[PDB]
């Protein structure tokens, strides 16, 4: 349901960027984790409401 | 951030014309306009003044023209997206007291670029209060002292050559169109 | 709030503004100076007359900026050490003349009479075109086109009725307007236009078509017309007179009640116009068709 | 984009004639069609007095691609050319493309979008294009490689378009 996320959209943009997720920093750990190796798949009902900064990623 | 580091810009018309001829085909009108702008900047002694706005249909690749201009003028290039932006904090950064605070994309541009005079492409400005903060960036009367919420100290962006692109000349911000 | 008017500029005023403000500012923006970037007076006259058509000087500023940018490019590129622009080399800096004629009509055929209009973009002129829709030999008809508003369509109907009544008494044998199908049009059909000020112009066009005689070649007329023919005052005559001077007319027709507003214009504007003030349409008939 | 104007009778030629206009045309385009019909009537009356085709027959005018709405007075001279060609039974030059508004007295007025129309004509295999005289600045601002192959004609009144489109 990626098309229903409220703007969290900034969090998804930070998470999905291949150059930014390589040192993904979390509020609890306070240390970066290299999420560059994981594989993201997204799912939506319609492409009309998905945020524009997501449509080029 | 690179305090006082400058790349020596080159305003020669021959070099710029050659560079625009190698990596761009056709579109002689845009090349003529860019050459006229570079000549005006050379006479003025600086590239400040009116912000160049490349507007046209989507998918024309206006980013390539800005890349060629940056290559010709010996100015390091940077990409700055503002499409759909609503939060000023993207321009100016979060407050240092916030959890996981991050400075504005301008400070990121300064850090990655490692010089005080990059070429920043504010693309899709017609799909941008977020508008008010951008006047503070493009206005030379206050550009010389840029203040962000993260570093909380002024930074001099006088020599930064701002360029922008849009999909239509009827940009939704009115005050920005005058500059 | 206090209404303060800022009217448009005639060609002389535009030239005087350009020479003293537009060229010096554009030269400073381009970083040039008068010693190596000289823009002659005749160039500005050509720009005003052919490359711009407006009450303001916003387009003239863009043209001057373009010319000086091209001059700066030529100077820096080494093509020329100093640049001066002249009418025979103006096309090297700007394209072909945008407006090659000052008016849509040089000589007006019988079916059309010149008029003036006032809009948000300043004063302008329009021509009311009129021609037959069927060959002559039942009631007649009048078709109107040109994105006319409801008020202007009603004014056209009133004008048609008054022209019919006028011909019923001025020339009883001329059954033209009462038995012929007529189509009326106003050029620039993409532009929406409205206002009752075109009444007398429509009456004059219809009468000229019916009599088959052209109006005075340099005559423009404005004024709302009533069902009895009385001319009523109209607004915005400052811009209308500025546009009429821009259009190059020598005779103008105004409602008599507007005499108080016409003389508010400066002396150098109204000095060239053979101004006529009318109370009833019969005076407009005697002016447009003197013989 | 390229559009065509199609006209045909609704009754045998064997009262006032009539024009039926379809094709999802906008109000401005319908006004232009009415103006074109009146001007075609006048022009055929003055040029060929014996030819009463336009004033007596009933003509249906269509612009194909009905699913797409159409607006703008750019089809002014095109409609006049179609109506006159139908009235005289004479086909127009088999590769000519024309655009531009028409006044009630026949004067041709400038129209926008010259570059797109020229590119479409060049891509559609057009060799001769007719433009209003006031569009000369817009046309000559185009690069040489776009318009080198077009036998361009600039006109001020439809009387020139009649001679361009109907030789001999």
């Amino acid at each position: 349901e990626v098309d229903k996320i409220g703007r969290p959209s900034s969090a998804l943009l930070e998470l999905l960027d291949p150059e930014q997720n390589a040192n993904f920093l979390d509020h609890y750990l306070d240390v970066p984790v290299d999420l560059s190796k994981v594989l993201f798949i997204c799912t939506a009902n319609v492409t009309d409401t998905i945020p524009e900064p997501l449509r080029d990623r | 951030i690179p305090w006082g580091k400058y790349s020596n810009e080159n305003l020669d018309l021959a070099r710029a014309q050659a560079v625009l001829e190698e990596d761009h085909y056709g579109m002689e009108d845009v090349k003529k306009r860019i050459l006229e702008f570079i000549a005006v900047s050379q006479l003025r002694g600086s590239t400040q003044g009116k912000i160049l706005c490349f507007y046209g249909p989507p998918g024309v690749g206006k980013t390539s023209i800005a890349r060629s201009i940056a290559r010709a003028l010996n100015r390091e290039y940077f990409r700055f997206s503002v499409g759909g932006m609503t939060d000023v904090a993207e321009i100016k950064g979060h407050r240092r007291t916030y959890v996981g605070a991050m400075p504005g994309k301008i400070i990121q541009c300064l850090k990655k670029t490692k010089t005080e005079n990059p070429l920043i492409l504010i693309d899709e400005v017609d799909k941008i209060d977020p508008s008010s903060a951008l006047l503070e960036l493009l206005d030379p009367e206050q550009n010389a002292n840029f203040l962000d919420h993260y570093l909380d100290v002024p930074v001099d962006l006088s020599k930064v050559l701002f360029i922008c692109t849009a999909n239509v000349t009827d940009t939704i911000p009115e005050p920005l169109r005058d500059r | 709030m206090e209404m303060i008017n800022v009217s448009g500029y005639v060609a002389q005023e535009k030239l005087a503004i350009a020479e003293r403000y537009l060229v010096p500012q554009a030269r400073a923006l381009c970083g040039l100076d008068e010693s190596k970037a000289k823009l002659s007076s005749d160039v500005l006259t050509l720009l005003i007359k052919q490359y711009c058509r407006e009450s303001g000087v916003r387009n003239l500023q863009k043209q001057v900026e373009k010319v000086l940018r091209k001059s700066a490019y030529k100077i820096v590129s080494g093509e020329a050490e100093s640049v001066e622009v002249t009418p025979e080399n103006l096309q090297d800096f700007v394209g072909k003349p945008v407006f090659t004629v000052e008016r849509m009509y040089d000589v007006t055929p019988p079916g059309v009479v010149m008029g003036l209009a006032w809009t948000a973009m300043g004063g302008s002129t329009l021509f009311v075109e009129t021609s037959l829709r069927r060959p002559q030999d039942k009631d007649g008809s009048l078709e109107v086109t040109g994105q006319l508003g409801e008020v202007m369509k009603e004014s056209a109907r009133i004008a048609y009725t008054f022209a019919r009544a006028f011909l019923m008494q001025h020339a009883p044998a001329n059954d033209y307007l009462v038995t012929s199908h007529i189509h009326l049009h106003v050029p620039e059909g993409a532009t929406p236009k409205d206002g009752p000020s075109a009444g007398c112009t429509i009456v004059t066009a219809l009468l000229s078509l019916a009599m088959g005689r052209p109006v005075r070649q340099n005559l423009a007329m404005t004024g709302e017309v009533s069902l009895t023919g009385k001319i009523l005052p109209v607004g915005g005559i400052k811009e209308k007179t500025i546009a009429a001077k821009r259009a190059g007319v020598t005779c103008i027709v105004l409602p008599a009640e507007n005499k108080k507003d016409f003389y508010d214009l400066a002396a150098f504007i109204t000095e060239g116009l053979e101004v006529h003030f009318v109370e009833h349409y019969r005076e407009i008939f005697d002016i447009a068709f003197p013989d």
